[PDB]
C-alpha cells in the first residue's frame, strides 16, 4: 500500500533514528568520562546516612481506586474519536445514540462523585 | 460568590502574571563582579594586619 | 520492506509474550506487556486497521501502568529470590500444533465476500469507515458496551472503596474561601498586658 | 509473501501463550490478569486479520468491543484482586486455595 | 540526479535527511530554550540569569551539555541495571520521536498520517514509563516515591486530555494535523483559529499540558523540597541529561500543539504577512515562554490536589464542553462558527 | 435503529432505564436507607417487564439488522430468567438485612446481570452473544466477591474471574474463526455457509471452542471445577442466584447457536454435546457423595443436572429443545426452592451450611422437612414428583433421536445420584444425634419454600399449559 510506504515507513525510520541519537548520548560519557566506583558512592542515597531499606517493599496506593476508574474511563472516550471525525455524516440515531451514551457515562460518574471514590483511601 | 467568580477566571494567576512581567521590565540591581563590587563601610572587618 | 516489518513486530510480539508469563520479575512482566502490545499495533498497521492500531496502544499504555501500580502496592515480600512445567508445555505444544494444521487449510466461504456486512472502500480513510457503520449499524452494541463500562463502575466501588478516618483532610473549597481581612487581625495590647 | 496465514499463526502463538500462563502462574494474580490481557490481545489479532484480508469492517468492530470488555475486566479483576490481598495479605496463585474437596 | 532520486536510495536518503532536518529543529531549539527558560525567570526575579559563558551567557548550554559528557556514570549498586538505563532512553527518544508527525507549513511535515492526534497522545504518555521506570529502577525510596507520583499524575491529566480536544475534531472532521491547520484558514487571519470557539479548551489544555511536562504547578515527580531530585536523584551526566533533555523535547512538543491545534499553526495573524514556518515557530516560542513565567510565578500543588483538579474540574467540564460544541456543530449555529467540515 | 426495532427491544430498554434511575435515586436519596426499597422495587420491575415480554400478543421478528431475535424462543428463555430472578430477590430480603449484605447497588447489579441475559437468549449475532454474556459475567464476578470481610467470597470471585475470563476468550476464539469463515457475525449468514461439504478443520475448531466456552457456563464438566467452589464461597444469596437465573440463561443460549448458527452440521455438534452431557451426569452424581457441605453439594446437583438437560439439546431436535427447555423451567423452580430452606438453616443465629444439622429436623419443624423431602426426591428424578417428568422428557428426546446409549447412561447416574438426596431425608427423618439447627423464615422466604415444593406435586396433575408452551417455543428456534 502506498499509504503505508509514504507515511508510515518514515514513523518506522525515525523511529531507529531517534533512538540512535539517544543511545550515542548515553554511550558518550561512558566511553569518555572516567569510571571509579567503590562501595560508598555507588549506595543507595537517602539524605547522607544509610538508607533503612531499599525501595522493594509493598507501599499503600491511596489512589488505587481512581486507577482503576482511570481505565474505565480511557474506554469511554476512545467511542468519541471515531464518532467526531465522522461528524458530518452522522444519522440522527448515530449522533443521538452518542448523546445516549455520554448520559449514561454520565451517571456512572455522578455515582463515583457522590459515592466518594474519587476521594483517597 | 465574588471569591467564587475571581477563581474561575484565573484571576489570581492573571495578577501574578501582571506582577511577574512588572518585575521582568525592571531594572536588575546585579553587580557586575568582579567588575563592580558591594559597598563596604570604613569599619568593615576583613583582613587583618600589623601597622 | 513488508516482509522486513511484519516479521520485526511479530517476532516482538510473540517473545514479549512469552516473557510475560515465564518471567519470575513483576515488573519485567509489566514492560514485556507493554512490548507486546507495542508490536502488535505495528502489525495491525501493516494491514490498515491503523484506527486500532492507535487505540490499542493510547488504552493500554495506561492500563499497563495501573499494573504497575497494583504490582507494587501487593508486592511480595521475597523480591530478592523472586511446578509441573514439563507436562504444561507438552499441552502448550500440542494445541499449537493444531492450530498450526487447522490454519494450514485455511479457505474462508465461497460465500464470504457476498456476506460482508461492512465492506471496506479503498477511498474512505480508516477512521471515517468505522465511524459509519460503529455508531448506526453496531448501535444496539454501542449502547451494551456502556452498560458494561458502567457494570465495571459500580462494582469496582462496591467492591473496594474505603476511606481512612484517622487523617487529617482539608475540604479544598474551604482552602480557597479563606478570608486573610477575617482571618487575621491587629490588637491594641496595653504595656503590661497579658492574656 | 505475507498472507493471513501469517497473521493467524501470529495469534495462535500469543493465544497458546495467555492460556499457558494461567495454569503455570503460581507466584501472582496479577501475572494472570496479564496473560488474560494477552489472550485477548491474540483474538483481536484474529479479528483484525480476518478484517482486512476479506474487505470487511466487522472484525475491526468487533475488536473495539473486545477492548471495552477487557477494559471492564481488568477493572473488576483488579478490584477482585483488591479485596482478596486486604482478607488474605497476600496475592500469589497457591494462596487462593481455602475452599476445596 | 534524478535517475537517483526516483530510486529506492534516493527515497532512502530522502527519509534520513528529512529525519536530519527535525533533529536539527529541536536538538538546536534546546540550546536556545533552556538558555531561554532560565533568563526568563531570572528578569523576573531582579537578577541576570547566565550572562557570562559566551555573549551574554548564549553559550551557557553547549558547556552544561559537555560538562555532562565528561561526567562520570555512577551506576546505584541495588539498581536493576537495564530498566535503568531504559528510563532515560524512553524519556529522551520518545519525546523527540512525537514530533515525526508535526507539521511545520504546509507539506513540511515527515509523517502525514491519518490519526495523528491518536498518535501524539500514544507516544507522549508512553514518555512517562521513562520516569515510572527511572524512579522504580534506582531502588532508592525518594525516586520510588516520585515513581508512583509520575503514575499518579498520568491518572490526572490524561483522563480528560482526550475529551479537551474532541472538540476541534468535531470542528475540523479530521485528525490529521495538516487538517486542523487547513480548518482555521479564512479571511480574518486570527479571529478564524480555533482558539476562539474553543476558549475553554485553550486554558484546559495549557493546564494539562504543564502537569503532562512535570512543569510547575505540577512539578511533583522531581519536588525539590520534598522529594530530593524525585525520579532522577540516583542519575548522573549523560543518563541525567537524556531526562532533562526530553523534559524540554515534552515542552515543546505541547508548544507546537497549542500552537497547531488552537492559533492556526503556520497561518499569519494579519491577511497581508505570507504564511510559514516563521509563523509556526514564533507562536511555539510564544508558549514556552508562557511555560517559563508560569514557573515564575507559581507555588505547587499537592499530587492529590493536582488529581481532584482532573476528575472534579476538568474532566466534568471537558465532557460538557464536547457536547455543546456538538450540539453547536450538529444545528451550525452561528453559521458554522463551530462546523468548519465541508 | 427504526421505531420498529427499538419496539421490538423495550422490555429491555425498560430494565435498562430502570437500573440507571435506580442508581441515580440510591446515590442521592439515602444510599443504603433505600436498599431495601431498591430491592422490592427491583422485584416488581423483574414482573413488569416479564409481563410485557409474556404477555398481549407477540409477533416473532428480528431487529437491528438480525443482530436481535424476538421469537416465542427467546420469550419463553426471558420468563423463566425474570421470574426466577424476581424470586430470588424476593426470598433473599430478609436474609441479607439481617446479615448487613443488602447495599443499595446489589438489586442494580442484579437488574443489569439480568439485562446481560435478556440479549444473550434473543442473539442472532456473535457480537449480541458476546455483549449480552460479557455483561451477565461481569455482574456476576462482583456479587460473588461482594462479602468484603469474607476471605471466601474473595476467593470465589477470583477463581470464577480467572476461569471466566479464559472460557471467555475461549469462546471469543471460536467466535473469530466462524467470522472469518463466514464473512459475517450474523447467524443467518453463518447458518447458510456451514453445511455438510465445506467444513474445514478451522471452521470446526471455531465451533469446538464457542461450544467450551459457553459449557462453562452450564458447569459442564470438564468445565465445571469452579462451580462448587464459587457456590461454597459466595454469599448464599448470590449461590441461589447463580444456580437458576444464569444456567437457564446459559442453557438457552446454547440451544441458540447450535441451532441457528450451526444448525445445518447437527450431527457435527451433537456428539460433542452428548459426551459433556456424560461426564456431566456421572461427575455430579460421583462427587455429589462425597460433600458435607450443602451449597457445595448443591454446585455437584447443579452440574449433574444440567448434564440431563444437554441429553435433551444432544438429540438435535424440536422435541429435545422443548423438553430442554422444560427441564430448565423445573430446574429453576426446585434450585428456589431448595436455597429457600438452605438460606433459613442456622445454629445459635449464624447461619450453618453442614449437612450433619439437619439430623432429626423433621421433628423439629414437620411442615418445612416435608417439603424439603419432597424437593429432594424431585432433584433426584423420582415419581411422582414434577422432577421424574422433567427427566422423562428429556429421555423421551434422547430415545426418539436414536440415542438409547445416552438415556440408559443418563438413568444410570441418577441411581448414583440419588443416594446423596436420599441421605438428606435419612436425615432429616432418622438421622443421629441431633445439634440444634433452626429454620428461620419471614413470610416470604416460607413462600419460596412451600410453593415450589407444592408445585412439584400439583405439577404431576397439571403444567398448566408450560409443557405446551415449551412446544411452541421450541418450533420457533428450531424450524
Ligand atoms: C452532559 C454534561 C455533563 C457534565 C457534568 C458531569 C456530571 C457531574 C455531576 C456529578 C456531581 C456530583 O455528584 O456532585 C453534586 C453536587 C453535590 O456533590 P457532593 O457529593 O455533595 O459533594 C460536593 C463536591 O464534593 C464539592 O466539590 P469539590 O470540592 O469536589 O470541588 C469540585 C467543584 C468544581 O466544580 C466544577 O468545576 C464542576 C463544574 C461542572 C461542569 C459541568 C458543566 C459544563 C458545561 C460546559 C461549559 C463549558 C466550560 C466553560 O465542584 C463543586 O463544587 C461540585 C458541584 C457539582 C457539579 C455540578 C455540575 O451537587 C448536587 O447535589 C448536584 C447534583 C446534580
Ligand atoms: C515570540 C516571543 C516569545 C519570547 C521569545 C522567547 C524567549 C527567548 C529567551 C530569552 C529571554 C530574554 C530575557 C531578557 C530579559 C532582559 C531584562 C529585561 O527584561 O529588561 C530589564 C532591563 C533593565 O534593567 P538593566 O539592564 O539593569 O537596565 C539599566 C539600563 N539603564 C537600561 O535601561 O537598560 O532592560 C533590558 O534588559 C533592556 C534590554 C532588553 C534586551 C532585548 C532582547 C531580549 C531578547 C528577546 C528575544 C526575542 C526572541
Ligand atoms: C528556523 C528553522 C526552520 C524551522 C522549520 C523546521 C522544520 C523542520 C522539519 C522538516 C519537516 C520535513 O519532514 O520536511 C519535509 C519537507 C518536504 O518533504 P517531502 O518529501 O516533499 O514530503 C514528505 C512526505 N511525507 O521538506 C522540506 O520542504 C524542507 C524541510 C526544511 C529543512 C530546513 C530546516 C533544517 C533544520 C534547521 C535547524 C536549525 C534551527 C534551530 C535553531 C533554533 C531555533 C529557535
Ligand atoms: C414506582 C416507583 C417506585 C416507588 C416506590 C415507593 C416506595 C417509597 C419509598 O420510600 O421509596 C421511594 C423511592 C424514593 O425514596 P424516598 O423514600 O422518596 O426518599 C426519601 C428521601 N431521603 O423511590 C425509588 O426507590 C425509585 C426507584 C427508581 C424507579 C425508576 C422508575 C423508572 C422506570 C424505568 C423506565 C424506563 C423507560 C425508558
Ligand atoms: C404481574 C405478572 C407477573 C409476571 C408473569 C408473566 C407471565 C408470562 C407468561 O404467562 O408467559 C406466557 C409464556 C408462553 O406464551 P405463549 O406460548 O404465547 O402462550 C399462549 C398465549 N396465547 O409462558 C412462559 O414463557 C412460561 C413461563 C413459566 C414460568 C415458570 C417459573 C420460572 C421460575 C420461577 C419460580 C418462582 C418460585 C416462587 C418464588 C416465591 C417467592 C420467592
Ligand atoms: C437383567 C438384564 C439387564 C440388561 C439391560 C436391559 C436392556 C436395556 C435396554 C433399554 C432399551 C433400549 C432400546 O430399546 O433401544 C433404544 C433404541 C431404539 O429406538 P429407535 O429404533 O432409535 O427409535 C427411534 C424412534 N424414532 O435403540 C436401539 O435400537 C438399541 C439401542 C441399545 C442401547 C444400549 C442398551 C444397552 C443395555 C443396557 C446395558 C446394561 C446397563
Ligand atoms: C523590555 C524588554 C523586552 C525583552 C523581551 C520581551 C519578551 C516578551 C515575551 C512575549 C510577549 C508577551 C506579552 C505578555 C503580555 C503582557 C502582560 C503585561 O504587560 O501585563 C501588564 C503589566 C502590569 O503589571 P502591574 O504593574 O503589576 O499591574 O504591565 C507592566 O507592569 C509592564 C510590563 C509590560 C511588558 C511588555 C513588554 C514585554 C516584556
Ligand atoms: C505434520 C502433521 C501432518 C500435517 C501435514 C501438514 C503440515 C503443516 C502442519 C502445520 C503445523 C506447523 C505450524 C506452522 C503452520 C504452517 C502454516 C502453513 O503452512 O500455511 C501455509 C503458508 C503459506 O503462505 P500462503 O501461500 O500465503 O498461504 O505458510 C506460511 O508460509 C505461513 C508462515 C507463518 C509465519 C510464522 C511467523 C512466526 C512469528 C514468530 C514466532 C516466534
Ligand atoms: C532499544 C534499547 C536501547 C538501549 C536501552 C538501554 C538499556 C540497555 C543497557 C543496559 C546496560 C546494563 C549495564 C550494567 C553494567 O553493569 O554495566 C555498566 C557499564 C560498564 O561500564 P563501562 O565499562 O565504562 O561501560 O556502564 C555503562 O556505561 C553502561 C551504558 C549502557 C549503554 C546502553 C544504554
Ligand atoms: C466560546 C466563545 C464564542 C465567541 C463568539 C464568537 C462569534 C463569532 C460568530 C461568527 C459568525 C460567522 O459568520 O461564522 C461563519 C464564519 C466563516 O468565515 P470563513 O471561514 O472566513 O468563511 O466563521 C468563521 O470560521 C470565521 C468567523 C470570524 C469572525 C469572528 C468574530 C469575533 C469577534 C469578537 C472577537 C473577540
Ligand atoms: C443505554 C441504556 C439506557 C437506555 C435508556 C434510554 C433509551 C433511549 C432514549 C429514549 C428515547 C428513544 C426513542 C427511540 C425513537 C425511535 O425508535 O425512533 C428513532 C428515530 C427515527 O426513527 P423513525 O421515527 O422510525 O424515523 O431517531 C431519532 O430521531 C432518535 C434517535 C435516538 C437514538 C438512541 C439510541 C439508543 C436506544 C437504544 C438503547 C439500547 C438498549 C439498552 C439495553
Ligand atoms: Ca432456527
Amino acid at each position: 500500500m502506498e499509504y503505508l510506504l509514504q507515511e508510515y515507513l518514515p514513523i518506522l525510520v525515525f523511529l531507529g533514528m531517534a533512538s540512535a541519537l539517544a543511545i550515542v548520548l548515553i554511550l558518550a560519557a561512558a566511553v569518555i568520562a572516567v569510571r571509579n566506583p567503590d562501595p560508598e558512592k555507588v549506595s543507595a542515597y537517602e539524605c547522607g546516612f544509610n538508607a533503612f531499606d531499599d525501595a522493594r517493599m509493598k507501599f499503600d496506593v491511596r489512589f488505587y481506586l481512581v486507577s482503576i476508574l482511570f481505565i474505565i474511563f480511557d474506554l469511554e472516550v476512545a467511542f468519541l474519536f471515531p464518532w467526531a471525525v465522522s461528524f458530518a455524516s452522522l444519522s440522527d440515531v448515530a449522533f443521538w445514540g452518542m448523546m445516549v451514551f455520554l448520559a449514561v457515562l454520565t451517571v456512572g460518574f455522578a455515582y463515583e462523585w457522590k459515592k466518594g471514590a474519587l476521594e483517597w483511601a | 460568590f465574588a471569591r467564587a467568580t475571581k477563581y474561575f477566571l484565573m484571576w489570581d494567576f492573571i495578577k501574578g502574571f501582571g506582577l511577574g512581567m512588572r518585575y521582568f521590565v525592571s531594572p536588575k540591581p546585579t553587580l557586575n563582579y568582579p567588575h563592580e563590587k558591594g559597598p563596604l563601610s570604613p569599619r568593615f572587618r576583613g583582613e587583618h594586619a600589623l601597622r | 520492506m513488508m516482509t522486513f516489518a511484519f516479521y520485526l513486530f511479530a517476532i516482538s510480539a510473540c517473545v514479549a509474550g512469552f516473557m510475560v508469563v515465564i518471567g519470575r520479575n513483576p515488573v519485567h512482566s509489566v514492560l514485556w506487556l507493554i512490548l507486546a502490545f507495542l508490536s502488535a499495533a505495528g502489525l495491525f498497521v501493516l494491514q490498515g486497521a491503523e484506527f486500532v492500531a492507535m487505540l490499542l496502544v493510547v488504552v493500554y499504555v495506561g492500563a499497563v501502568a495501573v499494573l504497575f501500580l497494583f504490582v507494587v502496592m501487593m508486592l511480595d515480600v521475597d523480591f530478592a529470590e523472586l511446578r509441573y512445567l514439563p507436562l504444561a508445555l507438552v499441552i502448550g505444544v500440542v494445541l499449537l500444533a493444531q492450530l498450526g494444521i487447522a490454519f494450514s487449510g485455511w479457505t474462508p466461504s465461497d460465500q464470504a465476500e457476498s456476506l460482508r456486512a461492512a465492506p471496506v472502500d479503498a477511498a474512505v480513510e480508516n477512521t471515517l469507515g468505522l465511524g459509519l457503520v460503529l455508531y448506526d449499524r453496531y448501535v444496539l452494541m454501542f449502547q451494551l458496551a456502556g452498560l458494561v463500562l458502567l457494570v465495571a463502575m459500580i462494582g469496582a466501588i462496591v467492591l473496594t472503596m474505603r476511606h481512612r478516618k484517622d487523617v487529617k483532610r482539608q475540604n479544598v473549597l474551604e482552602q480557597m474561601w479563606r478570608d486573610p481581612a477575617k482571618t487575621m487581625e491587629l490588637k491594641d495590647v496595653k504595656p503590661g498586658q497579658g492574656l | 509473501m505475507i498472507g493471513l496465514t501469517h497473521y493467524l499463526v501470529v495469534g495462535a502463538i500469543l493465544f497458546v501463550t495467555g492460556i499457558f500462563g494461567i495454569f503455570v502462574n503460581r507466584k501472582n494474580v496479577i501475572v494472570i490478569l496479564m496473560s488474560i490481557e494477552l489472550m485477548l490481545l491474540a483474538v483481536n489479532i484474529n479479528f483484525v486479520a480476518f478484517s482486512t484480508h476479506l474487505g470487511d469492517l466487522a472484525g475491526q468492530v468487533f475488536t473495539m468491543f473486545v477492548l471495552t470488555v477487557a477494559a471492564a475486566e481488568a477493572a473488576i479483576g483488579l478490584a477482585i484482586l483488591v479485596v482478596f490481598f486486604r482478607n488474605r495479605g497476600t496475592i500469589a496463585v497457591e494462596d487462593v486455595n481455602v475452599m476445596k474437596g | 540526479m534524478a535517475e537517483f532520486w526516483a530510486s529506492p536510495y534516493g527515497f532512502a536518503l530522502s527519509m534520513l535527511l528529512q529525519g536530519l532536518a527535525v533533529i536539527a529543529f529541536v536538538m538546536g531549539s534546546l540550546i536556545f530554550m533552556v538558555y531561554g527558560d532560565r533568563k526568563i525567570w531570572a528578569a523576573v526575579q531582579m537578577r541576570r540569569g547566565p550572562n557570562v559563558v559566551g555573549p551574554w551567557g548564549l553559550l551557557q548550554t553547549f558547556a552544561d551539555a559537555l560538562k555532562y559528557i565528561v561526567k562520570e556514570i555512577v551506576i546505584p549498586a541495588g539498581a536493576d541495571k537495564f530498566v535503568y538505563f531504559l528510563a532515560p532512553f524512553l524519556s529522551m527518544m520518545l519525546a523527540l520521536f512525537a514530533f515525526v508527525v508535526i507539521p511545520f507549513d504546509e507539506g513540511w511535515v515527515m509523517a502525514n498520517i491519518n490519526v495523528g492526534i491518536l498518535f501524539i497522545f500514544a507516544a507522549s504518555s508512553l514518555e512517562v514509563y521513562g520516569v515510572i521506570m527511572g524512579g522504580w529502577a534506582s531502588n532508592s525510596k525518594y525516586p520510588f516515591l516520585a515513581s508512583l507520583r509520575s503514575a499518579a499524575q498520568m491518572i490526572s491529566y490524561e483522563v480528560s486530555l482526550g475529551l479537551i480536544i474532541i472538540g476541534i475534531i468535531i470542528s475540523t472532521g479530521s485528525m490529521n494535523l495538516t487538517a486542523i491547520v487547513e480548518a482555521q484558514r479564512g479571511d480574518y487571519g486570527l479571529l478564524n483559529w480555533y482558539w476562539l470557539p474553543h476558549l475553554p479548551m485553550v486554558v484546559l489544555f495549557f493546564v494539562s499540558a504543564l502537569a503532562e511536562c512535570n512543569r510547575p504547578p505540577f512539578d511533583l515527580v522531581e519536588a525539590e523540597s520534598e522529594l530530593v531530585a524525585g525520579f532522577m536523584t540516583e542519575y548522573s551526566s549523560t543518563p541525567y541529561l537524556l531526562f532533562m533533555a526530553g523534559e524540554y523535547i515534552a515542552m515543546y512538543l505541547m508548544c507546537a500543539l497549542l500552537s497547531l491545534l488552537f492559533f492556526g499553526g503556520w497561518l499569519s495573524p494579519v491577511p497581508f504577512i505570507a504564511d510559514g514556518w516563521w509563523w509556526m515557530v514564533i507562536k511555539m516560542w510564544f508558549w514556552f515562554y508562557m511555560f517559563a513565567m508560569v514557573k515564575a510565578i507559581v507555588p505547587r500543588y499537592r499530587y492529590d490536589q493536582l488529581m481532584r483538579i482532573g476528575w472534579k474540574v476538568f474532566l466534568p467540564l471537558s465532557l460538557g464542553w464536547v457536547v455543546l460544541v456538538a450540539i453547536l456543530a450538529r444545528y451550525e449555529i452561528l453559521g458554522g462558527f463551530w462546523a468548519r467540515f465541508a | 435503529m427504526t421505531s420498529l426495532d427499538f419496539s421490538t427491544i423495550l422490555p429491555e430498554v425498560v430494565l435498562a432505564g430502570y437500573a440507571l434511575a435506580a442508581l441515580m435515586a440510591g446515590a442521592y436519596l439515602g444510599k443504603d436507607r433505600l436498599a431495601r426499597t431498591l430491592l422490592w422495587v427491583t422485584v416488581a420491575a423483574f414482573l413488569v417487564v416479564a409481563a410485557m415480554v409474556g404477555l398481549g400478543n407477540h409477533v416473532d421478528g428480528a431487529a437491528f439488522h438480525g443482530m436481535f431475535i424476538d421469537d416465542g424462543f427467546s420469550r419463553f428463555a426471558k420468563v423463566v430468567t425474570l421470574v426466577a430472578a424476581a424470586g430470588v430477590l424476593a426470598m433473599s430480603a430478609d436474609y441479607m438485612q439481617r446479615r448487613n449484605m443488602l447495599r443499595f447497588e446489589f438489586p442494580i447489579i442484579v437488574a443489569l446481570a439480568v439485562l446481560g441475559m435478556m440479549f444473550m437468549v434473543s442473539a442472532g449475532d456473535l457480537l449480541t452473544l458476546y455483549m449480552g454474556l460479557e455483561l451477565q459475567s461481569l455482574a456476576l464476578y462482583v456479587v460473588a466477591a461482594m462479602r468484603r470481610d469474607s476471605v471466601r467470597s474473595s476467593e470465589a470471585g477470583l477463581k470464577y474471574f480467572v476461569l471466566g475470563s479464559l472460557s471467555s476468550g475461549l469462546l471469543l476464539y471460536g467466535a473469530s474463526l466462524v467470522y472469518g469463515f463466514a464473512g459475517t457475525t450474523g447467524f443467518e449468514g453463518i447458518i447458510s455457509t456451514i453445511e455438510a461439504g465445506h467444513l474445514s478443520l478451522g471452521v470446526l475448531f471455531g465451533l469446538v471452542f464457542m461450544l467450551v466456552g459457553l459449557s462453562f457456563k452450564v458447569s459442564a464438566v470438564p468445565f465445571h471445577m469452579w462451580t462448587p467452589d464459587v457456590y461454597e464461597g459466595s454469599p448464599t444469596p448470590v449461590t441461589a442466584f447463580f444456580a437458576t437465573a444464569p444456567k437457564v440463561a446459559a442453557m438457552a443460549l446454547i440451544a441458540r447457536l447450535v441451532f441457528d448458527a450451526f444448525g445445518h452440521v447437527i450431527g457435527d455438534w451433537s456428539q460433542i454435546v452428548a459426551a459433556l452431557a456424560v461426564m456431566s451426569m456421572f461427575l455430579g452424581s460421583i462427587a455429589g457423595i462425597g460433600q458435607t457441605n450443602i451449597k457445595r453439594l448443591m454446585a455437584y446437583s447443579s452440574i449433574a443436572h444440567m448434564g440431563f438437560a444437554l441429553v435433551g439439546l444432544a438429540a438435535g431436535t424440536a422435541i429435545g429443545v422443548q423438553n430442554m427447555l422444560l427441564y430448565m423451567t423445573i430446574y429453576a423452580v426446585m434450585n428456589i426452592g431448595t436455597f429457600a430452606f438452605i438460606l433459613s438453616m442456622e445454629r445459635d443465629g449464624v447461619p450453618v451450611t453442614d449437612l450433619a444439622a439437619l439430623n432429626r429436623f423433621a421433628w423439629t419443624d414437620p411442615v418445612k422437612a416435608l417439603a424439603m423431602l419432597v424437593l429432594m426426591f424431585s432433584l433426584a428424578g423420582v415419581p411422582p414428583t414434577l422432577g421424574f417428568f422433567a427427566k422423562f422428557g428429556v429421555l423421551t428426546a434422547a430415545v426418539d433421536a436414536g440415542m438409547g446409549w445416552l438415556a440408559v447412561l443418563g438413568v444410570i447416574a441418577s441411581v448414583i445420584g440419588a443416594f446423596y438426596y436420599l441421605r438428606i431425608v435419612y436425615y432429616m427423618y432418622f438421622g443421629g444425634e441431633s445439634e440444634g439447627m433452626t429454620s428461620r423464615m419471614g413470610a416470604v422466604q416460607y413462600l419460596a419454600l412451600m410453593v415450589p415444593a407444592l408445585a412439584m406435586l400439583v405439577g404431576a396433575i397439571s403444567m398448566f399449559g408450560v409443557d405446551s408452551a415449551a412446544g411452541r417455543a421450541a418450533e420457533t428456534l428450531v424450524g
